[PDB]
């Protein structure tokens, strides 16, 4: 029902959850609280680079790739800690602690 | 000589928008109504089949409903199961506690009006709009499993019946009194151990 | 080994994505939501309180002891890349480097630290 | 703790919240703060609202000597749900008249 | 060498971080309860690229 | 000792593979299975003669 | 009106319980002293008693007293129709108190914790004794068919 | 120090407040909080008559959906002796021997979304679509409703039903191995669950515990031989137990029975003195003058239905046992039509009395278990 | 203004949409900058429609189980709500949603053909009926009889 | 071929009951941890030509 | 227990309730002559599992 398939579907909810009113709690502010999730997708996003696709298109030689995707795949676990700890409550404390 | 009239329109309601303005939220409330969550809730006589509506009789996730159990995150609520007086101080706070394009709507005639427990009991409440506001109201007790997917289809629409000026209704003040109490303090009561 | 000027660019571009999403959501937004917005999802009305919850004392020894086994790995990265480069010495030297932390791990398994 | 009948448009307060956020959502509860109908339900000019401040006390001061239970609240709340019927009932206040879906828990208007 | 690699990308990239449909991600959810909008779409994205 | 663990590891790990890719090709006929559940919402089901609506 | 296989056993022990006789459904009813709930308890075991049976309240008129009501078995592999025994005892709106079996034997640790608030008789031998099916916040003692059930807005001709 | 396991309750069976202490991650003490339900039935049941009453029981009875019927229509048939026919007993056996099915699939199935089976949640009901058909075109809507009045039942249930059990009837029996080879594989699946919330047969009686949770530790207290419930006993069984009572016991023993349903099922079909319902259409076209047909046997009502009947002193009790547990209504015999006091007295209520006492020292992943494994609703409890 | 092009002229009209409505809310948007003003009736439940647009007839509320006759004697909604319209208002955007399939009184086709006078004696009324894929729209007065 | 794992992890969702973290610390402890060794310990040799 | 077949049975349930106060069901346009599953030229339900013939 999101047109033939849900091809617009996934944007769809992208589109939805923009707008959202974002809530921000608080205990617990911008000074942690937006710093949060950009750990997490910059720990990510970043990893994009020394990743091939086929005959001559990778994006940099970067003799110490698979180590910089090793180094940077261990950096989401602080973010996690810091978003989980950026309120007060229960239930994202541990939430994230355990994780 | 009529009784309780309704206010003035204060506005002229007299305005004209651009399209390249006009259809940005346009589309934006169309995708807010087709990517809409459920928000897990069910207690009584009127919840059960809601269960169903995951499966091969009824299948309502097809449309996109991920079933979040949690307030901050959701946005839609099936007030499932007749309430009573309790399990409600603690309800509104899950309207209280989720972004504003909310829209909740009713379900279970128990719980529009308190159907099979309406002639004595001093426990069941007497339909939820005196507790939240809400837009559409379901029968059936148990509710018509196919109604209720023919509901959020009607209410489906009321979004898309939203412009870019229409996002400013939900912005509150605050009536904030000043005024203080002179009585006793009571301790806990609800004592934690065994 | 050339030119990380793309890996510079990317790491701009990929720093300015979340304020820039962050950004955008906060222009087309509400200027709404003064509820009580105190309290956190799935609390007992207004649970509030509490504090002293930590059970530090299990998980602080798997902390530990991989904070300590993992410079292993960064010492092992020069010697894993100079294998055939050098001849067999370095085979010899990694072998006693890596055994020496094997009977650590062993040690650390049979006096009970990883737990429950 | 703030443990209030926060039915609609009647949130009997059993802490100190009137900022724009209590900044602990109770503020150690010392003031039993109140605010009305934040959906709107009723459109509020001052002077209509007077005599329910004013009556306030009549319900605070007057006839209270209970301790803080919601024995009290729902006792202020019984009052409170018919005094608002009451001023409508004399056409003094009406109702939302919003873009909202515009319900009605007292019913359609009658011809007296 | 595979086998341990495949077995943990799964926790690695936080699957499961839930065990069931029903069951929750081991609290309520797994530390994006108050994260609404963006913040859960971001939460979202991150999994997924993992 | 270690020569019983050094013989029963593979135990362990055989008997984790016997059964999970024993589960998995026979839920291999169930990710494409045959089965067509609930249609869409034009596909209501059949009613037979006694059941109550509005009366 | 006699005794009981109970009490049968029980006179050559020079202590008898209170002898009432048959019930209605067609089974015997049995009483006990008030506040004598106790040894009751600690010789029906003995005599192997380990279950409970209609736990409920009641009222003896319209603008009458209270009571409380116990039916009691056993079970076993080899059984044909456990006795069937019945106490029925009264008790006053002042000092209402009666001893509870919640420490001889654990099958009533909410059952007697209902009736803490549902008529207005409390009873020892109980930790935790306050209300469950009511709000904490109400005080009242529903139920008493004389008890003046509220007349608020919600249960009279609201119109 | 301690949080509430949320009044939302990411569970089964509803809303449950679970306040509990939390050491970091280790639990020490949990409590309950019950009573925010409050169905009020035991007001209301003075203050109406029966037929009025009829639809009133699968209301705070939507699991069970039938269990709470039987004694229901005990007050008013079988106190007074309005002799019900054997042929409508075995209807009646048949609807309760179906409503056993109808909670193993209600409990396993949640239970294994519970105990960590992710994928078999949607399967459990594709299996049940069925009893959806028969419990509709039977006596009522969707949960039969209104399937028991006084003298007798509200009709014979159609043709399409009794000898069209076939399909399911075939079905499930192929079907339940299914569940037992996988809850066998993948011992992930049985580690947790093994273990946890141990409890003997001594304390399962010493706490008036039931139900197959109490049967699991060699008891078998089944009260569906105790009882000459509408002469039922003809038919043939097999009692269903285990000897260790725990979480995977509870499975074990919930397993274990609904082999027996279809089992009755097809001593009845057959056995039913009309048999199937189109034989007995079939049959009353031929011998339309007199026979045993129609007579004290084959008939679905024996007097006239109305909500007029007096009653004398007679407080009767019977404790009938459902598959979630045992349920009694005892009720002061009174003069009048509709009588003094009345009381229930359901399984759940009598279940959690342990709850407090099963999670010791456990952790919060344990209290998930044990509450999935414990086979536990709400609506039963508030009443 | 394509709704434009049929709704000021023939002031009756019904609207034949998919049947989930999630293409039709547009249309809806840009009635209201011109004197249009939304009221949707779902019209099913009321008796004669003459009586509930022009008179005033009592509705009876949902009763409580008791209490014989009481009626609050409701009035209609027509001259009131233009009461309350401003004299700047070109029509009254009406929308009868119940109108189909594809003492009360029927609201047959008579019964719209007598709610498409009040667009022309004396509310600008669209008849609602799920039709095909693509948003159709149909003056309801040629297929009323 | 990575999408082949995205399916074969797709699947996997629906196949076991992901562990509760009292069992997965052991298992990445004690299971993991020595048969990744060992495979090093091994190609070591393997890759000694 | 109706004299004559007065009260009756139907099957419908498009309750585009917008307010409790607007279901006064009078006479006849209860009839309505509703859905009629049959009756529609978009519908062709196949029976379900206990509706449907054996296998």
């Amino acid at each position: 029902y999101a047109g033939p398939l849900g091809l617009l579907q996934a944007i769809a909810d992208g589109t939805k959850l923009l707008f959202k009113e974002d809530i921000l709690p608080s205990r617990g502010d911008i000074s942690l609280f937006s710093i949060g999730p950009s750990i997490a997708v910059i720990s990510v996003l970043l990893s994009f680079l020394v990743i091939p696709l086929g005959y001559h298109f990778v994006l940099a030689d970067l003799s110490i790739g698979v180590f910089l995707w090793i180094a940077i795949s261990s950096i989401a676990p602080i973010g996690l800690l810091m978003a989980g700890y950026s309120s007060n409550n229960k239930y994202s404390f541990l939430g994230g602690l355990r994780a | 000589t009529v009784m309780n009239l309704i206010e003035f329109p204060l506005l002229d309601q007299t305005s004209s928008n651009s399209v390249i303005s006009t259809t940005l939220n346009d589309l934006s409330n169309w995708s807010r109504l087709s990517s809409l969550w459920p928000l897990l809730y069910g207690t009584s006589c009127c919840f059960i089949e809601f269960a169903s509506l995951i499966g091969s009789r009824f299948d309502f996730d097809r449309y996109g409903l991920v079933p979040r159990s949690s307030p901050r995150q959701a946005d839609l609520i099936l007030t499932a199961g007749t309430v009573t007086m309790k399990m409600a101080p603690s309800l509104v706070r899950l309207y209280e506690q989720m972004p504003e394009p909310k829209y909740v709507i009713a379900m279970g005639a128990c719980t529009i009006t308190g159907g099979m427990f309406s002639t004595d009991s001093y426990s069941t409440v007497r339909g939820v709009d005196k507790l939240i506001p809400v837009d559409v109201y379901l029968p059936g007790c148990p509710p018509k499993p196919e109604a209720v997917i023919d509901a959020l289809t009607k209410l489906r629409k009321k979004i898309s019946r939203e412009i870019v000026e229409d996002r400013t209704l939900s912005q509150n003040k605050k009536r904030c009194f000043t005024t203080s109490h002179k009585l006793y303090v009571r301790r806990s009561t609800h004592t934690g151990t065994y | 080994l050339h030119e990380y000027d793309i890996f510079w660019t990317f790491l701009i571009i990929a720093s300015l994505i979340p304020i820039l999403a962050f950004s955008i959501s906060g222009l087309l937004a509400p200027v709404s939501e003064g509820p009580e917005k105190l309290s956190s999802y799935e609390s007992g009305i207004e649970p509030m309180g509490g504090a002293w919850v930590q059970f530090r004392i299990r998980y602080y020894m798997f902390a530990l002891v991989f904070v300590v086994f993992d410079v292993e790995t960064v010492f092992l990265y020069p010697w894993a890349m100079s294998f055939d480069v050098l001849g067999v010495s370095v085979f010899i030297e990694a072998l006693i480097f890596v055994l020496i932390l094997v009977v650590g791990l062993v040690y650390a398994w049979r006096k009970g630290a990883l737990e429950w | 703790q703030w443990l209030s009948c926060t039915t609609r448009h009647v949130r009997i307060y059993a802490a100190y919240i009137d900022p724009e956020t209590n900044a602990f959502d109770q503020t150690q509860t010392d003031k039993l703060t109140l605010m009305l109908d934040p959906t709107e339900e009723f459109v509020w000019t001052d002077e209509t609202c007077q005599m329910v401040y004013n009556e306030f006390q009549d319900l605070v001061d007057h006839y209270e000597g209970a301790p803080l239970s919601e024995y009290t609240l729902r006792l202020i709340g019984s009052d409170l749900e018919h005094y608002i019927r009451k001023l409508l009932y004399d056409g003094e206040i009406k109702y939302n008249m919003r873009s909202r879906v515009l319900n009605f828990s007292m019913g359609k208007p009658r011809v007296k | 060498g595979f086998l341990v690699f495949l077995i943990s990308s799964l926790a690695e990239c936080e699957r499961l971080p839930f065990d069931l449909p029903e069951a929750e991600e081991e609290l309520v959810a797994g530390y994006q309860t108050e994260y609404s909008g963006i913040k859960y779409g971001l939460f979202y994205l991150v999994s997924y690229l993992n | 000792p270690m020569v019983t663990g050094f013989m029963s590891y593979g135990q362990q790990t055989i008997r984790a593979t016997r059964y999970i890719g024993q589960s998995f090709i026979t839920t291999l006929s169930h990710t494409n299975r045959l089965p067509i559940t609930i249609h869409y919402p034009y596909e209501k089901s059949i009613t037979p003669e006694r059941f109550r609506g509005r009366i | 009106m006699q005794q009981g296989w109970l009490s049968n056993w029980l006179v050559k022990h020079e202590v008898v319980h209170r002898s009432l006789g048959f019930d209605h459904r067609g089974i015997e009813t049995l009483q006990i002293k008030a506040g004598d709930w106790d040894s009751i308890a600690v010789i029906l075991y003995v005599y192997g008693y380990n279950y409970l049976r209609s736990q409920c309240a009641y009222d003896v008129a319209p603008g009458g007293s209270l009571a409380s009501v116990y039916h009691l078995t056993r079970i076993q592999y080899g059984i044909d129709n456990p006795e069937e025994v019945c106490i029925k005892v009264f008790a006053q709106k002042d000092n209402p108190r009666i001893p509870s079996v919640f420490w001889i034997w654990r099958s009533a640790d909410f059952q007697e914790r209902e009736s803490y608030d549902m008529v207005g008789i409390s009873y020892d031998n109980h930790p935790r004794l306050k209300r469950i099916l009511m709000p904490e916040s109400w005080i009242g003692w529903p139920l008493r068919k004389d008890y003046i059930t509220p007349n608020f807005y919600e249960i009279q001709d609201a119109h | 120090m301690i949080v509430n396991m949320g009044p939302q309750h990411p569970s089964m069976h509803g809303v449950l407040r679970l306040i509990v202490t939390l050491d970091g991650e280790d639990v020490i003490d949990c409590e309950p909080i019950l009573g925010y339900l409050h169905r009020g039935m035991e007001k209301i049941a003075e203050n109406r008559t029966i037929i009025q009453y009829l639809p009133y029981v699968t209301r705070w009875d939507y699991l069970a959906t039938m269990f709470t019927e039987a004694i229901t229509v005990n007050a008013p048939e079988f106190l007074e002796n309005i002799q019900i026919p054997q042929r409508a007993s075995y209807i009646r056996v048949i609807m309760l021997e179906l409503s056993r099915i109808a909670s193993h699939l209600l409990w396993l199935g949640p239970f294994m979304a519970d105990l960590g089976a992710q994928t078999p949640f949607f399967y459990i009901f594709r299996e049940r679509e069925l009893i959806y058909d028969l419990f509709e075109a039977a006596t009522g809507m969707r949960m039969m409703h209104n399937y028991f009045r006084i003298g007798g039942v509200a009709a014979d249930l159609p043709y399409g039903w009794i000898d069209k059990c076939l399909d399911f009837c075939d079905y499930f029996l192929r079907g339940v191995v299914e569940y037992q080879q996988l809850i066998t594989q993948n011992p992930i699946f049985l580690e947790r669950v093994e273990g946890v919330g141990f409890i003997s047969g001594e304390e399962a009686v010493n706490w008036g515990l039931s139900g197959p949770m109490l049967r699991a530790s060699g008891i078998q207290w089944d009260l569906r031989k105790v009882d000459p419930y509408e002469s039922y006993n003809q038919f043939d069984w097999k009692v269903q137990w285990q000897k260790e009572g725990d979480s995977l016991a509870r499975y074990l023993v919930r397993v274990g029975e609904m082999s027996e349903s279809i089992k009755i099922i097809q001593q009845a079909i057959e056995k039913i003195p009309g048999g199937p319902y189109e034989n007995l259409e079939v049959r009353r076209f031929k011998k339309e003058k007199n026979s045993e047909w129609n007579d004290f046997e084959y008939k679905f009502l024996g007097k006239k239905p109305s909500p007029n009947f007096e009653l004398s002193r007679q407080e009767l009790y019977v404790r009938v046992e459902a598959p979630k547990g045992e349920l009694g209504i005892y009720l002061v015999g009174d003069d009048s039509l509709f009588p003094w006091r009345w009381k229930i007295r359901p399984p759940g209520f009598i279940n959690l009395q342990i709850l407090p006492q099963l999670v010791k020292k456990m952790k919060l992943a344990d209290i998930m278990t044990i509450l999935g494994s414990i086979d536990i609703i709400m609506g039963e409890v508030d009443r | 203004g394509r709704w434009l092009d049929d709704v000021e002229k023939h002031k009756a009209l019904a609207i034949y949409p998919p049947h989930e409505g999630g293409y039709e809310g547009r249309y809806l948007n840009r009635l209201r900058y011109q004197g249009y003003y939304f009221l949707d009736l779902s019209a099913r439940g009321l008796g004669d429609p003459e009586s509930t647009l022009t008179k005033i007839h009592p509705v009876c509320p949902p009763s409580l189980g008791r209490q014989p006759v009481a009626r609050w004697y409701f009035p209609p909604e027509v001259d009131y709500r233009l009461s309350l319209l401003h004299p700047d208002a070109k029509g009254l955007i009406v929308w009868v949603y119940e109108a189909k399939v594809s003492r009360l009184q029927v609201l047959s086709k008579a019964e719209l053909q007598f709610l498409a006078m009040l667009p022309d004696l004396r509310v600008r009324v669209i008849a609602e009926c799920g039709n095909w894929r693509k948003f159709i729209w149909k003056p309801l007065k040629q297929i009323s009889g | 071929k990575a999408y082949l794992f995205l399916f074969i992890s797709i699947t996997i969702r629906w196949t076991l009951p992901r562990m509760r973290m009292d069992q997965l610390l052991n298992l990445g402890w004690k299971f993991l941890l020595p048969i990744s060794l060992g495979n090093l310990l091994l190609t070591t040799s393997f890759q000694l030509v | 227990y109706c004299p004559t077949s007065c009260l009756s049975m139907t099957e419908e349930y498009e309750l585009s309730t917008y307010d409790r106060h607007e279901l006064n069901y009078n006479q006849i346009a209860l009839s309505r002559l509703p859905i009629s599953i049959m009756g529609d030229y978009t519908i062709q339900t196949i029976r379900n599992s206990s509706e449907s013939k054996i296998n």
